[PDB]
């Protein structure tokens, strides 16, 4: 099964700034990683998907990268409301692996 | 024939899709010595139509069809077979030895070229009347590649496109013109386009349309039209906002014709289309991220017009199935007043989606066009992957 | 043709080598009907070029397979199949009966001679457009044997040499001269050549060169030229110090012409090479003492000259990969100014050195020569012996 | 050819025997689809020979070979396939549907007749370019039989022998001479033979010569000469001591030309001869109670002298191997001086000899004359009952 792997799991930035969360994967998974959003107490919002090609109207200041077994989503002018989880999920060979989630606190 | 074949006709109205072959070898090579394959394809001569492909050199079910995931090996062979029977063991020709192909007819009789070595040291061996003429080393030494599907010629000139480079960035794609399997010239690359990989090629009014793919950064695919009596070439991209390539970002309201449509870089899927003003129809796979689905939409004007959304569809594949490669064929020596468009679509089984077994096979379903509205079905390859457990 | 064939040209520069044909035959036999097999080798009709070999009348898989290391007995056959398909039970044909061959086709139609027979009372028999028409019963009553691989005829006569007697020591080597199944005459084995055994032959300008192997005392290879209109020929050896045959002791710096190198006695492979003054190429298992690797030199003048050491090479096979018999042969219908010079490599695969299974069969490896400088890889047979317990 | 053939020739003279054909069809179907037959022979058309056998309608290896040790049954079919390749499942061409047989071709296309039918009421029907033209219901209505090797035809006809009848006595043996499928006559069995099965035929001079088998009472086996051109025939025996059926009583120091020998009463084998004058050859198994090993003798004038004794021979199958049925038939269209005597062995593998399986199979060997005296092997059957369980 390919291990997903996050850390840390709680994240702050200030509004305005840039987080990274990084993702990990267990083995090359080449570049098929998917972010998601679970704003607090909602459903994931699919973020990005192929690493880097951002689905339908979410805004370009997420920006995801990646190769191997490292990926990393970034956030740019966090605004306040980017506080969510924030989960990879590993989208190349059966089961559907996702990551710890990763908190984004705002400073 | 015994002369060369010259494209005097223009292509057919496309209303609608008729099956024209089905293979189903995965489901038969449960129980029967079929090859495993992929990279699959459809050329016909004057006499008969039939299924080319890159076999892998072993059966489904032997035990060293384990690990047939990797593409390019010495063990790979462009093989050929009747007309929607299985590529089995017994009825396959070996065409030439290699991992990547193209094959056409000239009329006279045909052209096959597979390309073979290691990534850094390849070479390309053109093959006519099955013996080898010319050969090719290769020019930049990384991956030399080609066509993966039937070339076309006029009037004993058949142009191939080769690319030798990165499929992450400039690579060197040059358009050969080839005759009788000697080298008439060859020029490089010209045009909008950005990188070039796998052309589906089809030809009317002397002319060659071929429609590739962008691995850099094409979301939309890149188009090589190719005179071949002047021995020219230009390319763009196919301006219409319905991107074809997978996987590919959301499709626009405008799109881009003279540069690559932005979104999923270093990926694609070999892919084809017609382009015929009004009568132009499109293919894409239906789910954006994967190889699932494959769809056909009319798309008038798809080449030329920037905002061309589709006036007509058919599903091909169904989303819940999987789809892979696919590349145009026509029968040039077929009886009439025009060409029936007719297009082939791999249907890739196996690892890394399907990775219990560990074989990547395909079967292959072919279609040509109808001018007719006849009504649609969906055609899954059909196998069960937990029978070969 | 429908007429006889001249050999009217020379070879063409030979500066590198393009795969022309690959079998995979037992990566392929470990689930599919194929014949275990020795002994292959490649001749071509005006129509067509085929894979030939020496049956053994079972299939790797079945039961029947075990114990085929013995070289003769009366379940082997001399048999044929299309370039590069696995010699399948329902796509060989008996070509003649028997456990030595050699087969040729004239131009007009072909000649197959299968010998067979206990070692002591022996016969070859000499088919003629699929019919027998001459035998020849044992001379020196201790194992008749021949070619191994395609004869070459000039106008309607086909030099064959065949060797009776011993492998260790003097033995009667005749050359025959035939035209169309009979006997035009035949001659003994005349020059400094000591012992002949497995010629491989190709012919140019009229002449035919044979590469043969000198098992009694032979670690340079001799060679007989038969002047095929005059009914002649003569025997030398290779005076290069590039050592070809195998076993053999190390290359020295300075060879001998006239005479067996010394060092590896009651021994040897069957083997080829292309003489031509500057465009000579040799070829020699990489090891010295087993068949493993397999790879081509040029070394201009090797006939001639005796401290002839390789300027350019070529690795066919690798020295961590089996090999085993080589031949020459060309496709001497093929359209050009010259002829195309090409070898196939048996792949032993099996015992004794692989004893884990009961089974001798092997693979075949060809290849053509091209003008141009094309790059190398080498071409392993492929199975994994442990697919197979 | 595309013209009747007339038999101008003579038989050459026969001074040994060269392999001409060979099988191994149970050895390579103990792992491969190979057909369960019996009662096999060898046909040549202008342009190929052919191995025909009645097909069981089963693979060796498949649960349904289980109990064809029985003759006759809706599943038994006339098969054919190439030269000396098993009559495996996907190369055996159906020549017609029955239980008895015999085929053969005038120069122009080829005769088969396929007989069928309950023991009580049986049909033959004679096909003619592979479309049945006439039939013949019985006449006796107890197991309608005929030759089961090819047939001879001179100019357009050709005389086929059929018995109905008791195979423990009296039974009706007519003479058909048909024309292209077409009965152009029909007599009763004239002569001193006593009982008529299973005529093996070859022809040379205009005329038609048929050994046959006495089940009867004859250990020796009765002949019959048809002239095809007059359409009349004679039946007398063989002369010689050397008596030739199996079981067979010891053979005597005189014989018996005008009755049949006595001591085996109620059995044979089917068998054949070659009656020239001197270059006469007779052959028998070796074994009097079975049957096992076969051998060909040189005994001049047999048919006429009866204290024949012979003067040369040769061992064809070993008699601690098994042999059954053989057959006569030659290549009529080989070019030549004369005709190119040779003959068939069948090789029954199975019940009830070796009933330890429960099939009855059978595998073909073939030998055709030299002049030359070619030394001798045996040929064996090849398999091992053993792998089978
Ligand atoms: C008997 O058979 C006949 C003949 O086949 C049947 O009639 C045919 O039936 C078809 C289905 O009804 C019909 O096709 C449709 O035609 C319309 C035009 O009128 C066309 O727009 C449709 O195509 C869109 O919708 C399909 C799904 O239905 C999508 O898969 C396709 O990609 C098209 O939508 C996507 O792309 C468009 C262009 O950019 C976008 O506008 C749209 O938003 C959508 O985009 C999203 O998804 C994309 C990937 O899926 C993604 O990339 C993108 O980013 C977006 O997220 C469809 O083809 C035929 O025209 C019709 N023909 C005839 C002659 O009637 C008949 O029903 C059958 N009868 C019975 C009883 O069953
Ligand atoms: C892309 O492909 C091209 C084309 O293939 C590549 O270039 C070619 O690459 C070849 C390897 O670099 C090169 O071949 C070599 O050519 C030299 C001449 O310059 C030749 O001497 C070499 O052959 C000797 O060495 C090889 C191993 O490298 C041995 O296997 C061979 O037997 C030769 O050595 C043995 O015999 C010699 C003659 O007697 C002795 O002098 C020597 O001592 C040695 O003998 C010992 O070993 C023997 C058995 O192994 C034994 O019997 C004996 O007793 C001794 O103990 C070699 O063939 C091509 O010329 C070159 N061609 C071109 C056009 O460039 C290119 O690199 C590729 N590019 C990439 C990026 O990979
Ligand atoms: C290389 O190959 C050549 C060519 O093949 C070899 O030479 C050939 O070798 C043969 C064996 O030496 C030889 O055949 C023999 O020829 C004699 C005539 O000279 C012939 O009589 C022999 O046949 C009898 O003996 C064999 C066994 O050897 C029996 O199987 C056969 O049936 C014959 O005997 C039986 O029938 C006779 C006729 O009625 C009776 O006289 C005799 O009593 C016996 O009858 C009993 O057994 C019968 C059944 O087995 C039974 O029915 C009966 O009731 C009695 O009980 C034999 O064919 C070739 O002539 C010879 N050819 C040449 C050109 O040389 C050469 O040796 C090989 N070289 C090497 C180095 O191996
Ligand atoms: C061939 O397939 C087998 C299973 O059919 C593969 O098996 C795995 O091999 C790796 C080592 O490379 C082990 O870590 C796994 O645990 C193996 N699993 C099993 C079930 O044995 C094998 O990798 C494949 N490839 C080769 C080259 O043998
Ligand atoms: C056929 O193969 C078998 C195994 O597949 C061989 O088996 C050996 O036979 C010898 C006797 O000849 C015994 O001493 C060994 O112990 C056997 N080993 C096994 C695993 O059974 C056999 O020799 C081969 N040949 C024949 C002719 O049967
Ligand atoms: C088919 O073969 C089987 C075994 O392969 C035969 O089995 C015997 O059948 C008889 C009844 O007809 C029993 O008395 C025996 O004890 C059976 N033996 C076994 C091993 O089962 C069977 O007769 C054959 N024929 C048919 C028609 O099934
Ligand atoms: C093919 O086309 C060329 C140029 O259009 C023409 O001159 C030639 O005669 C044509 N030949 C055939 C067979 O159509
Ligand atoms: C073949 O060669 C002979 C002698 O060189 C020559 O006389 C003959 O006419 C030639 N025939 C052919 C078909 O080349
Ligand atoms: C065949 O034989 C008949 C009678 O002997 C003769 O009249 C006829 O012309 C011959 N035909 C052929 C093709 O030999
Ligand atoms: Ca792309
Ligand atoms: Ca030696
Ligand atoms: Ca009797």
């Amino acid at each position: 099964d390919i291990v997903m792997t996050q850390s840390p799991k709680f994240m702050s930035t200030s509004v305005g700034d840039r987080v990274t969360i990084t993702c990990k994967a267990s083995q090359d998974v080449s570049t098929a990683v998917v972010w998601y959003q679970q704003k607090p107490g909602q459903s994931p919002k699919l973020l990005i998907y192929w690493a880097s090609t951002r689905h339908i109207g979410v805004p370009d200041r997420f920006a995801g990268s990646g190769s191997g077994t490292d990926y990393t989503l970034t956030i740019s002018s966090v605004q306040a409301e980017d506080l969510a989880l924030y989960y990879c999920q590993q989208h190349y060979s059966p089961p559907w692996t996702f990551g710890g989630g990763t908190k984004l606190e705002i400073k | 024939i015994r002369d060369f074949n010259n494209l005097t006709k223009g292509l057919c109205t496309i209303n609608s899709w008729h099956i024209y072959g089905k293979d189903n070898a995965v489901r038969i090579g449960e129980d029967s010595d079929v090859l495993v394959t992929r990279e699959p394809y459809v050329s016909c001569d004057p006499d008969e139509c039939r299924f080319y492909a890159l076999s892998q050199g072993t059966t489904i079910r032997g035990k060293h069809s384990n690990g047939t995931i990797h593409d390019r090996s010495q063990y790979r062979a462009l093989i050929s077979w009747p007309l929607s029977s299985p590529p089995t063991v017994y009825n396959s020709r070996v065409e030439c030895i290699g991992w990547s192909s193209t094959s056409c007819h000239d009329g006279k009789t045909r052209m096959s070229i597979c390309i073979s070595g290691p990534n850094n040291n390849a070479s390309a061996v053109i093959w006519y009347n099955r013996r080898p003429v010319t050969e090719i080393n290769t020019w930049a030494r990384n991956i030399l590649r080609t066509q993966e599907s039937e070339c076309v010629c006029h009037n004993g000139v058949c142009p191939v496109v080769f690319t030798d480079g990165s499929a992450t960035g400039p690579a060197e794609t040059r358009i050969y013109y080839f005759k009788e399997g000697k080298i008439l010239k060859w020029e490089p690359l010209a045009g909008t386009a950005k990188h070039i990989e796998e052309c589906s090629c089809y030809g009317e009014r002397a002319e060659i349309t071929c429609t590739c793919r962008d691995n850099w950064q094409g979301s939309n695919r890149p188009v090589i039209r190719i005179d071949p009596v002047a021995m020219t070439h230009t390319s763009q991209y196919i301006c219409s906002p319905v991107l074809t390539d997978n996987p590919r970002p959301d499709d626009p309201t405008v799109g881009k014709c003279n540069d690559p449509y932005p979104g999923n870089n270093n990926n694609g899927v070999k892919g084809f289309s017609y382009l015929d003003g009004v009568n132009t129809w499109l293919g894409r796979t239906i789910s954006i991220a994967s190889r699932s689905g494959y769809e056909m939409l009319k798309v008038p004007n798809a080449l030329t017009d920037d905002k061309s959304k589709p006036t007509q569809g058919q599903t091909i594949v169904l989303n819940t199935d999987w789809s892979g490669y696919s590349g145009s064929f026509m029968d040039y020596w077929a009886e009439g007043e025009c060409y029936r468009a007719c297009f082939y679509v791999e249907l890739i089984r196996g690892r890394p989606k399907e990775d219990k077994v560990w074989w990547t096979s395909n079967s292959i379903v072919s279609m040509c066009s109808s001018t007719e509205f006849l009504g649609q079905w969906d055609w899954p390859d059909g196998a069960k992957i937990e029978y070969f457990l």
